[PDB]
């Protein structure tokens, strides 16, 4: 009940800041679709992908750590907020065209970030 | 890292009451663009409007022939990690 | 750094505030788990007050910045929730809400960034 | 704190050599179902084959009559927290 609380701590606060140090370096070489904030989307799309099949695979798996990784680290990873004012903005500059793809890309992107890593588990294992 | 400014203001074409000036846009989500204008010589004083961040360029028009005007544009832009900002202005003088 | 903190704090406490949400919520709602879409309407709405507001507000110094946007509203939303669910459920062949929680969170968000924004606006 | 196994398993309709079984889902979002029998008695072995998650009947149709069998049926549901995971099972047996 706290020790659950210290696991989305750690989990989040590694993931925020590395989305933070990924946004600040990254974002800025490619306004369009800015490139930080897709790649944490995709890694987290894609880590969380294989957890789908590693969690099932490993069903006794202390919850600590499953807590840790999903709404710790990926949950603060990943970024729907961000996405949303990056596209909010393409929508204000009359940049239709790139408000769209980005959305797109972001969603399809992660779905099939999400499909790759568990269907890469689900092979290497079994 | 990316500069928000745009750059090369330069007048385009002119009638002796407007002016068509146009810029390079700044590397980064331009929301509008604010063109502020007035006389060069003191006091008249200084106008602005916006114009889309689509556009490049702007027509002044309604001033007085054969006078000096101050034209400085500068951007209303979206960044990562100050949101909606304001750059600093770039800016030209000419006479009409 | 100091302002690595401000990520840290804010984002705890907005990772905090999602898992709260989720666990007590999402189990109501199986095609849409309402935990997890509220969170990021709201995120999607403090950013959208934000956007307005730090706008007509240079010079409030990017620390409190830093903390309520990527780190509160980072924290608190979420895309890898929402990608999984919409995997699960094109893997349980519900297409209809898989699409359905697409537009929903998509358009949902951005409706809330833009009504933040311009009831901020809209007020001065 | 929502059940992932399903309720209601039964045999619908029956044949000497095969059987339909329907299932209530469990209000959770089932990706499949697993549906298991084999001879109650001693040996078997056990079988196992899945349905779709939008699927709450199955059939079984290589059966022996006159035999006592045991059918279970659980789930592979998605939920928060722990992702993908199996159910338990729900239990009939069922003669013929
Ligand atoms: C469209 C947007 C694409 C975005 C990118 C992500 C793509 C995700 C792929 C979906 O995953 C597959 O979905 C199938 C369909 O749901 C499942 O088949 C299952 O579906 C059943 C019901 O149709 C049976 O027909 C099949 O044999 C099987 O059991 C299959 O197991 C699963 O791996
Ligand atoms: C689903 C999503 C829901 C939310 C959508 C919100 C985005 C729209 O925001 C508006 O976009 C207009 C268009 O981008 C802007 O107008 C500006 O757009 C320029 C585009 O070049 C000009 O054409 C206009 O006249 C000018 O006022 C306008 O100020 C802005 O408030
Ligand atoms: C009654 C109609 C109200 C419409 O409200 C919108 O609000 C925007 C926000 O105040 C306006 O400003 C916007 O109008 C365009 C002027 O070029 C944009 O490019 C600028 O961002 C500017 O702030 C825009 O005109 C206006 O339609
Ligand atoms: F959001
Ligand atoms: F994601
Ligand atoms: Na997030």
């Amino acid at each position: 009940m706290i020790k659950s609380l210290f696991a989305v701590i750690i989990g989040g606060s590694v993931g925020c800041t590395l989305r933070w140090l990924l946004s600040t370096k990254f974002n800025s070489l490619f306004p369009n679709l800015p490139p930080g904030t897709l790649v944490v989307n995709l890694l987290a799309g894609l880590i969380i992908g294989t957890m789908l099949a590693y969690f099932l695979r490993q069903p006794h798996l202390d919850p600590f750590w499953k807590l840790m990784i999903t709404t710790g680290l990926c949950g603060g990873l990943s970024t729907f907020s961000t996405f949303s004012v990056e596209v909010f903005a393409l929508l204000q500059a009359g940049n239709y065209i790139w408000a769209l793809t980005s959305v797109l890309v972001h969603v399809i992107g992660s779905l099939i970030m999400t499909a790759l890593g568990f269907f890469i588990i689900t092979i290497l294992f079994a | 890292s990316v500069s928000s400014v745009p750059t090369k203001l330069e007048v385009v074409a002119a009638t002796p009451t407007s002016l068509l000036i146009s810029w390079d846009a700044p590397a980064v989500t331009v929301v509008h663009y604010v063109i502020t204008y007035g006389e060069t010589g003191g006091n008249s004083p200084v106008q602005e409007f916006t114009v889309p961040g689509s556009k490049s360029t702007a027509t002044i028009s309604g001033l007085k022939p054969g006078v000096d005007y101050t034209i400085t544009v500068y951007t209303m832009y979206y960044s990562y990690s100050d949101l909606y900002s304001y750059s600093s202005p770039i800016s030209i003088n000419y006479r009409t």
